[PDB]
């Protein structure tokens, strides 16, 4: 399963709306009847951290500005207010079809 | 590889002694017909021109009388209900089949049968909620001993009134034991997120009440079950019809062959007459042994081919049917290719968790002994079963030791520089014959009992040592060549 | 709950490698363990996981034949014979349901030349 | 498999 992310790197100003798109090659719907697609943010020089775990869900410590929507084959992550700690690389990840594959990565920058 | 003329002589001698021993057994059967009749009643039918039938085999007679009355109709009902569910509601097929299995178990075993199956399943699930493999195995062993309790036997015989329904209940519960043990162990071992939704109580009930394997059917893995029960892609009913036609033809051929053997030769009555076993000749004795093992093979072909056909219609992949016993030449091959489903269950849930061939020879001894002790206790735990288990454990251990000793680099290079591949094949055939004789003796202890075992031992290896034993070993050497040459196509 | 890895490794292209991951703060045998690798000119890549309760590993098809996972039940090791793979190896814990990687290690950098 | 009782 090949996951493509758009854009590759985008500049943002502090306090903007950001939308990152992840498109799979096939359907990420599992035999269980639910799709396991999740989002990870990696800051420079450390380990990735989970933000959204199932489509539209949210991890425990994550703030309330990381809404992520998604269709059956197209998914979107949204950041309402870029609070200067949301800069890094964002990966989408599917866990429905073996082997599990990460996305290409999207890099946020400041203009 | 041996020259083809050598291999042909070997196959010819093999078929020769098979058929001559069968002829000797037929002769003795025809000759002791009236005595065997006044001792054990023989059935009559016009299926084979007027020959009487030996109906002493408990399992064959029991399953045939149950199937001619209830089981064939209930299996046809399962087939048609499964097809209608696949046609109309493909997502609800597991629950529809669960309801049908519960209703069929009720119809054939009353309310107490369903109640007991539900109770066992509930207890196993509630204990598996702790996620401890030792505790799960302890619960399973206690539930299995509840069957061996005499007072419980009394209460259940009081429950039923025809004394065959009690045996049906016992066999059903014995197989349910393995089914919910597999489920509970997979639940204890689950660690993968997408697999979290598989071990629910509805799924356990659907796994336990799957009618093709409810009463006697082989052990189907829960992984394969839940994988196939969530595919949503049908399998071409037009091809299902042809699958059914070919399966029915093959099953009728097998049934006819088994009835032909039981009509021709009275192997079971003769094994029941020990004073007659002591007087029959050695050719008749060996023919009785071959007839026993081949009748068991064909009987279980029939008993496993109906659940296999129903699973193949449902779209599942069932465990493979037994390989012909006239091609087995070793303990390891026998116990890997006869009962594939139970072998896989044992490998996965008894052998490896105790520690298999990866922790030394003493660990291998302990694991193999645990496996065979469990198999004996599950088959019933009678003295002859424990004896069979000890003999098979010894055979497997000796074969493992000899193979590990031969596959060492030093001895392997010594052989590869001293003897040709032909001579090595012939030495392996001699060792395989010496092992096949003990395999046959152990399984004769399983099929006939301890007295039959001691009769065969005394009459073949003690009283007639110098020449009867050598003739048996030569015939088994030729047979071992044939079996080893055939084993390359699948090993 | 923290996962701590071994440290940087400077080795020549022919040697082997054994990296360790120690987990503290939870029952080690209750959850599985996954390995991810991050090459300098690439993103994350899943190498495989190993059942911590039974010690059964499963590798991705790409990372098969050379790598091996092992237990010391509360540490877990990865072993390989090297090639031109200078990735950074991350150790991750997998959850029982609904999401995979809740906790990660610090990362072990591997240099071959 | 099966017990295979004699009875
Ligand atoms: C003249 C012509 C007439 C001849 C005719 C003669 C006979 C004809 C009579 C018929 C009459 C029937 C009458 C009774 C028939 C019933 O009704 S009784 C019920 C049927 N089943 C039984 O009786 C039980 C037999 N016992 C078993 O199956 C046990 O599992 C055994 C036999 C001890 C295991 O044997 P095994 O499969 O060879 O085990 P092993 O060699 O270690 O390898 C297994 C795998 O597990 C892996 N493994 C091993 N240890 C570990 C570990 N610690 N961790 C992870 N993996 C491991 C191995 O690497 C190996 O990998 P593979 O290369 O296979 O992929
Ligand atoms: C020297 C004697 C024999 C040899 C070498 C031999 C060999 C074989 C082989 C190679 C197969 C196919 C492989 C397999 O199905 O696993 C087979 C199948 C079979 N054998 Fe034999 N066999 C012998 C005697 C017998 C006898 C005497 C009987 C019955 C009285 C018998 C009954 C069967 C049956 C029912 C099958 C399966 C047929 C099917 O799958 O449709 N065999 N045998």
């Amino acid at each position: 399963v090949l996951m493509t992310q758009t854009p590759l790197s985008l500049p943002v100003s502090l306090g903007d709306q950001v939308s990152i798109s992840c498109r799979s090659s096939q359907s990420i719907v599992h035999s269980n009847g639910n799709t396991y697609l999740e989002w990870y943010l990696q800051k420079p020089g450390q380990s990735p951290k989970l933000l959204i775990y199932r489509v539209s869900n949210r991890f425990s410590g994550v703030p309330d500005r990381f809404s992520g929507s998604g269709s059956g084959t197209d998914f979107t992550l949204k950041i309402s207010r870029v609070e200067a700690e949301d800069l890094g690389v964002y990966y989408c990840f599917q866990g429905s079809h073996v082997p599990w594959t990460f996305g290409g990565g999207t890099k946020l920058e400041i203009k | 590889m041996l020259p083809r003329w050598e291999l042909a002589l070997y196959l010819l001698a093999s078929l020769g002694f098979h058929f001559y021993s069968f002829y000797e057994v037929y002769k003795v059967s025809r000759e002791h017909e009236e005595e065997l009749d006044q001792e054990f009643e023989l059935e009559t039918d016009t299926l084979f021109g007027g020959l009487k039938k030996d109906a002493t085999d408990f399992e064959w007679s029991f399953w045939m009388e149950w199937g001619k009355q209830w089981l064939v109709w209930l299996l046809l009902g399962h087939m048609v209900v499964s097809q209608m569910a696949t046609l109309l509601a493909r997502k609800h097929r597991p629950w529809i089949l669960m309801l049908y299995g519960m209703w069929a178990c009720w119809c054939v075993l009353g309310t107490p049968g369903v109640a007991m199956v539900l109770l066992h399943t509930t207890i196993s699930f509630c204990v598996a909620q702790f996620r401890s493999q030792l505790l799960t195995w302890l619960c399973s062993l206690l539930l299995l001993s509840t069957l061996r309790l005499q007072g419980v036997e009394e209460v259940k015989r009081r429950w039923y009134k025809t004394e065959n329904e009690y045996y049906l209940l016992q066999f059903t519960l014995t197989v349910r034991c393995l089914y919910y043990t597999s489920f509970s162990l997979e639940l204890c071992w689950q660690q993968l997120p997408a697999a979290s939704t598989s071990y629910s109580f509805p799924w356990m009930l659907a796994y336990v009440f799957y009618y093709p394997v409810l009463h006697n059917g082989p052990i189907l893995s829960f992984s394969e079950f839940i994988k196939q029960m969530q595919q949503q892609e049908h399998d071409s009913l037009k091809a299902s019809l042809c699958v059914l036609a070919l399966g029915l033809g093959r099953l009728l051929c097998w049934w006819w062959l088994a009835e032909l053997m039981a009509h021709l030769m009275y192997m079971h009555a003769i094994y029941s007459s020990i004073p007659l076993l002591e007087t029959v000749s050695c050719w008749t004795l060996g023919g009785l042994a071959l007839a026993q093992v081949l009748f068991f093979y064909v009987k279980y072909l029939v008993l496993f081919g109906v659940p296999a056909l129903l699973m193949r219609l449902d779209g599942l992949t069932p465990p493979a049917l037994p390989r012909c016993v006239s091609t087995m030449f070793s303990f390891t091959g026998m116990w890997r290719y006869f009962d594939v489903g139970l072998h896989n269950f044992l490998i996965r849930y008894v052998y490896i968790p105790v520690g298999g061939s990866q922790h030394g020879l003493l660990g291998t001894l302990f694991s193999t002994a645990m496996t065979f002790a469990f198999v004996s206790y599950w088959c019933g735990g009678y003295d002859y079963l424990w004896c069979w288990a000890a003999l098979n454990w010894l055979g497997v251990t000796v074969e493992n030791g000899v193979r590990r000793l031969v596959e060492t680099p030093c001895i392997q290079d010594s052989l590869a520089r001293y003897f040709s591949p032909q001579a090595r094949r012939r030495f392996h055939a001699a060792l395989a014959s010496c092992s096949t004789s003990m395999l046959i003796l152990s399984n004769l202890v399983f099929l006939g009992g301890n007295e039959v075992g001691k009769t065969y031992w005394n009459r073949i290896f003690i009283q007639g040592w110098p020449w009867v034993t050598l003739s048996v070993l030569g015939f088994l050497y030729c047979y071992s060549h044939v079996g080893i040459a055939w084993a390359q196509t699948y090993a | 709950i923290q996962l701590v890895q071994s440290g940087p490794e400077l080795k020549k292209p022919g040697e082997t490698v054994k990296i360790s991951c120690k987990a503290s703060g939870y029952t080690f045998t209750n959850y599985g363990m996954n390995w991810v690798r991050q090459a300098p000119g690439k993103g994350l890549k899943w190498m495989g996981w190993i059942n911590t309760y039974t010690g059964e590993p499963t590798y991705a098809d790409d990372f098969k034949g050379r790598f091996a996972f092992s237990l010391e039940t509360a540490y877990l090791q990865i072993n390989n014979l090297k090639d031109e793979d200078m990735a950074t190896y991350f150790c991750a814990r997998v959850w029982n349901y609904d999401y995979y990687f809740d906790y990660w290690g610090q990362g072990t950098t591997l240099t071959v030349s | 498999c099966g017990p295979g009782r004699g009875f």
